[PDB]
Formats: C-alpha cells, structure tokens, sequence
C-alpha cells in the first residue's frame, strides 16, 4: 500500500512538458516584468509611459 | 543597450 | 455678543479671489478629468494611453 | 469633434 500511480506518457503530454520548458527558460533569460515579457515573448517595444 | 539576460537593470 | 470679525480687505486678497473664481469657472466649463485639466489650463494634448 | 463644455462625454 500506500504508492503513487501515474498514468502512460502520451506525445501530446510530452511535447506539452517540452513546449512549457521553453517557456520557463525563455522567462528566465528575458525577465518578468511585464515590458520584459513583451519584449521577449513577442517582437514588440512597448513604449514605456503606457505601462506605467 | 540592449535586451540584457535576466530582465533588464541599468 | 456671538458675531462674527472679519480683516480689512487688501487688494492682494481681493485679485486672488478674482482668480480663484477664474479657476473653478475653468474647471466647470472644461472639465476635472486629469487629461480634462491638462487640455483645459495648458495647450498640451496628452495621448490617452499614458493617463490609464 | 472638439473640446466640449462639461467635460468630455461622446
């Protein structure tokens, strides 16, 4: 008794894993504000009095 | 002057 | 006994209730929004992006 | 189009 049961690995699930590592190591390296997240996530220089 | 490792910070 | 003392009237206090007046006229004709001010007591047209 | 009185409403 007493175990932890996982199910089986589906590509989908694993290639989901993989995608959101990209996007925890592509916040790290680019920061977290949300300019920052802007700017590296997307193309785009936001302007910074819009954001206050 | 650009966009820096680890957020930016001057 | 109970009335009320009022000071001599200077010039000096006189012309800023003249415009004190000015300024509350100003206020009720242009309107108390922040960018409402700005447009109303100086020539500047601020975007509407940067006031929120 | 322009700067109403009473502020602006639309």
């Amino acid at each position: 008794e007493g175990g932890e049961v996982v199910d089986n690995l589906t590509i989908n699930s694993l290639r989901q894993a993989f995608q959101l590592q990209r996007l925890l190591e592509r916040d790290a390296r680019g920061g977290t504000r949300y300019i920052e997240i802007i700017r590296s996530h997307f193309g785009v220089i936001s302007p910074d009095a819009r954001v206050q | 002057a650009r966009s820096m490792r680890g957020g930016i910070r001057l």
